[PDB]
């Protein structure tokens, strides 16, 4: 059997472009939000899992109080 | 050979229909026969059509027998094919066909013979069910379309040039001439006229809604350029429907042809007044595609909407342009930018009434917060009023309503940072920084220094009474060169800065505005700039009086019973000493002996202020840190040991504290010691240091995540909390601070609580898999079992069942084989552990679990684990198949 692209059907009726008039809510969409605070912009920078494993659950503004956990991380 | 010289791409196109012209003028026969074959393979097709064919068959036979001889051995065809020889090659081939026709515009054209056996051919192709001749004829026949158009175009030129040249000569023979030439012209319109509508009623009309996007996408470019290039014949109601309609086709990149389309009819060129009735019979699709669910189309459609703004105003409502508005805020750094420039042109278009008017739409945003995205949205536009320090500067000082003033200084903030560190907030990134874009740096941040460094101090003194305000203004000289305080000779506003700052520290208890003056104080103290002495001693000094006020309210504290007044006020300057040790090193007042009173005096009496248990907690953990720091004595190393071994203890029992939030700090506190203080810590000899929790302790951190972890307004705030804590645990998982069976109850919970915790569970297995690979593979069984237990509250497979099923596929997944015969080998003796009356054994429905991790086996292997099983299965068991005994034989045909 060929490997010859062969297309059963080959336009779109006139009658489902008259649908796709009346009804585009499956390709428009709601609005995706940078993070709207301080904080939730933190968390977005600080989150992940990468980032979760490698840092204190208490956190430590100080490399050198820094530098005694991380160094603990194989 | 003409589908070989283009494909080839070794010389340029107009000799090669120059060479082809030869041969038509030559002998036309040959040469159209050569040209229809050029057409047929460029889509792929082997066969060739021979003079006989061309001489007898119709275009359909030979189009079917041109199917029959086809010979692909894929279901490729060139337009489709990637890599650079292709993207040449469908340039080359465009370009021959509008070369061809613009050089044969003047005569061969207009033969009965090239153009009408072309056209009838492409038309014929373009309707064949095979693809690859249904989207080449398509693509040649749009291009050689709008040549057609450029010829039509040049045609109407002559005639007006030939029709005043006519009318001047009303006054002989010549008059004649032009009478015969006119006319003549006139036919060659009526023929032109012809071979376009026979390519667009007899292909446009229907490849425009093909089956396949790209053909639609193809169609919808070229009716574009049609309408931008001649847009007196193009540019009407009965061609931009078609664009109209297509606007709604449910694949992207149709969509953004359409918009690009309508670009190229306000850019550069205005104005028109039927593309402007157009365009309000679907404005209101337009600005709905500002949110597009694919953003590439979503840009487009921002920035069409920008070019209607030029030609006219009034088209958007007040409503549309605030949708717009809105994308400032968008995640997508395109649809935000394009937003943006949308914004400058519509509300921007010295300085300080546009800060005044930046001010004024932030403020109106009821989306954002605070200002760093919406200033990355306009940092490309607005770069000349963003960085104008000196004017925003100059509103907050020098005679501004107080909220407007908040927001200012939050907008002042953001552009200060966005030019200082050199990068889009998070979620706007893509740099590794250009040489001009770091010279830019460097500018800024001078001028920034500069002017703040004499600013700031004012700035604090204004403002120091409210706490928004005063954390924000802290931040700022985190952002400035610190060489500038003495080679600009500006100690003296330094000296005012660190007053500002000590005079905040002292009358403010929040938490954020503490924070802010800690953090500074430790840019501030950097011992690579000159002046860290002068600001040092300032702090020792500062820090001197908070120790002290801090003593003297200890005294009277623990005795007089103290009410809730006395307790503010402890809580307060404790928790100006806590913030402070967190960045500063502060262990010249040994602090532990008031933290540790303060916190086994909270153990004994059981009414201790939370907030003043938490900060205490927190201030112990921060000065056995601080010790550890410089390791030198061996009797410090000691005495840390004795501070940290009982700061653990005192953690144990606060982890059990009615009140939850001191559960959670010391818990997490204890997570960061255990992980601290964990013999990882060698890289030099501080073995005495090493702490290894007691079973007790490990037991006693394991309730606390599964109450508190696992347990099914702003709540998000709430799963942040959550996550936190058991990435804390499982961090002592997986640097095996605790054992890892303990990860059992932990990996049972990953597909009931997928989305708030699946990918750090995830993270947690495969960490522990690199760890070991096999003593990974038998907690995962131990998570199936204890899963299995907690079902037996022993006579369903269901719901629940299914679900330790699923699990168990999902486990599967990650697994050389060893590990996996250790799997199904405590599986096994899972199943067969406890005895039945009337014999199958309790238990043995476990198999039907386990035979989801025998596909990952080999023959060899498989029967290593039946060799395994026969210990345990017996001959009879064999042969009693039904009922009850499916899992044992569906576990069995799994290895056989």
């Amino acid at each position: 059997k060929r490997k010859l692209i062969v297309d059963s059907v080959k336009e779109l009726d006139s009658k489902t472009i008259r649908a796709q008039l009346s009804d585009y809510s499956d390709i428009v969409t709601t609005l995706d939000l940078a993070p709207p605070t301080k904080k939730l912009m933190m968390w977005k920078e600080t989150g992940g899992v990468e980032k979760l494993f490698s840092l204190p659950a208490q956190p430590l503004w100080n490399n050198r109080l820094l530098k005694l956990f991380t160094r603990c991380l194989t | 050979m003409l589908f070989e010289v283009v494909k080839m791409g070794k010389s340029a196109m107009q000799s090669v229909v120059d060479d082809w012209i030869e041969s038509y003028k030559h002998d036309r026969d040959i040469a159209l026969l050569d040209l229809i074959n050029f057409f047929i393979q460029c889509s792929g097709c082997k066969g060739v059509v021979t003079a006989e064919m061309f001489r007898h068959m119709q275009n359909s036979e030979i189009i079917r027998k041109m199917t029959e001889e086809f010979d692909e051995d894929s279901g490729d065809y060139p337009l489709t094919m990637a890599g650079p020889q292709w993207k040449k090659f469908k340039s080359s081939f465009c370009e021959f066909i509008g070369v061809l026709v613009r050089q044969c515009q003047y005569s061969i054209i207009y033969d009965e013979y090239m153009m009408d056996t072309v056209i009838s051919l492409l038309t014929g192709l373009s309707d064949s069910q095979v693809r690859a001749f249904r989207h080449t004829s398509t693509l040649a026949a749009m291009k050689l379309m709008t040549a057609l158009v450029n010829v039509a175009l040049n045609l109407s030129i002559n005639m007006d040039n030939t029709q005043r040249q006519y009318e001047a000569e009303r006054n002989n023979e010549r008059l004649e001439l032009l009478l015969q030439k006119r006319k003549e012209l006139q036919e060659n319109q009526d023929e032109i006229e012809n071979m376009m509508n026979a390519i667009f009623k007899g292909v446009f009309v229907h490849r425009y809604r093909d089956a396949i996007a790209e053909i639609r996408a193809i169609c919808i470019e070229e009716i574009g350029i049609w309408m931008k290039m001649y847009s007196d014949a193009f540019l009407n109601d009965s061609y931009l429907k078609y664009v109209g309609w297509t606007m709604h086709d449910k694949q992207g990149e149709v969509r953004l042809k359409c918009l690009t389309a309508l670009q190229g009819l306000y850019y550069n060129k205005e104005l028109n007044s039927k593309l402007e009735l157009f365009t309000s019979r679907f404005k209101d699709r337009i600005v709905s595609m500002t949110l597009d669910k694919e953003y590439d189309v979503a840009v487009q459609a921002i920035k069409l909407l920008t070019l209607v703004l030029q030609s006219s105003e009034e088209v958007l409502t007040a409503e549309d342009c605030e949708n717009v508005y809105h994308l400032v805020y968008s995640a997508h750094r395109p649809v935000a930018v394009a937003a943006g420039e949308f914004l400058y042109k519509k509300l921007f278009s010295p300085n300080a009434n546009l800060v005044k008017t930046l001010v004024f739409f932030f403020l109106e945003s009821e989306l954002h917060e605070h200002a760093a995205y919406l200033v990355d949205s306009m940092w490309d536009c607005a770069t000349e009023l963003l960085k104008d320090w000196e004017c925003m500067n100059s509103l907050l000082l020098e005679e501004l309503t107080d909220r407007q003033e908040s927001a200012l200084i939050e907008i002042m903030l953001c552009t200060i940072r966005q030019a200082a560190e050199c990068h889009p907030p998070v979620g706007r990134g893509t740099r590794v920084l250009t040489a001009k874009e770091k010279k830019t740096q460097l500018d800024d941040r001078t001028k920034i220094t500069e002017l703040f460094a004499v600013a700031l101090p004012q700035l604090l003194a204004k403002y120091s009474v409210d706490a928004e305000k005063v954390t924000n203004l802290l931040q700022l000289p985190q952002y400035f060169d610190l060489e500038i305080y003495t080679t600009g000779r500006l100690e003296k506003h330094l000296d005012a800065l660190l007053r500002q700052i000590r005079n905040i520290v002292e009358k403010h208890t929040d938490t954020d505005v503490l924070e802010a003056c800690s953090k500074t104080y430790h840019a501030l103290c950097n011992e690579e700039f000159t002046i860290f002495n002068r600001v040092d001693i300032s702090r020792s000094q500062l820090i001197d009086e908070l120790a002290d006020k801090f003593n003297r309210l200890l005294e009277d504290f623990l005795q007089e019973e103290p009410d809730e007044d006395d307790a503010y006020q402890v809580l307060s300057t404790l928790k100006r000493i806590t913030a402070f040790h967190n960045a500063h090193d502060l262990s010249k007042w040994d602090l532990f002996a008031c933290n540790y009173k303060l916190l086994k005096t909270g153990i004994e009496n059981g009414d201790m202020p939370e907030q003043i248990v938490i900060h205490a907690l927190q201030c112990t953990h921060y000065v056995i840190l601080w010790q550890l720091a410089k390791i030198s004595t061996k009797e410090d190393l000691l005495r840390l040991k004795k501070q940290m071994r009982v700061f653990c203890q005192i953690c144990q029992h606060y982890l059990t504290n009615v009140n939850t939030t001191v559960k959670e700090q010391a818990f997490t506190i204890l997570c960061d010691i255990l992980m601290i203080f964990s013999h990882q810590i060698m890289s030099d000899m501080l073995e005495p240091l090493v702490y290894t929790p007691d079973s007790s302790l490990q037991s006693e951190l394991l309730s606390f995540i599964l109450d508190h972890v696992f347990i099914e307004a702003s709540k998000i705030e709430a799963l942040h909390k959550r996550r936190n804590l058991l990435a804390a645990f499982c961090k002592l998982i997986v640097y095996t601070v605790v054992e890892m069976n303990t990860a059992a109850d932990i990996f049972k919970q990953y597909m009931k609580y997928y989305n708030d915790y699946g990918d750090i569970i995830k993270e947690t297995m495969s960490k522990t898999r690199q760890i070991d690979k096999i003593q990974c593979a038998k907690t995962l069984i131990l998570s199936l079992q204890q899963l299995f237990n907690e079902m037996i509250q022993f006579d369903r497979s269901s719901s629940t069942f299914s679900g330790i099923k699923e699990l168990a596929r999902r486990f599967a997944l990650t697994f050389t084989r060893e590990a996996i015969a250790m799997l199904h080998k405590d599986g096994i003796e899972f199943a067969f552990k406890e005895p039945n009356q009337g014999e199958p054994p309790l238990n043995l429905a476990f198999l039907d679990i386990l035979s989801e991790f025998s596909s990952k086996l080999l023959r060899q292997d498989k029967r290593t684990v039946y060799v395994y099983l026969e210990k345990f299965m017996t001959f009879q068991m064999s042969l009693r198949r039904e009922d009850v005994w499916l899992p044992l034989m569906s576990y069995r045909n799994s290895l056989l």
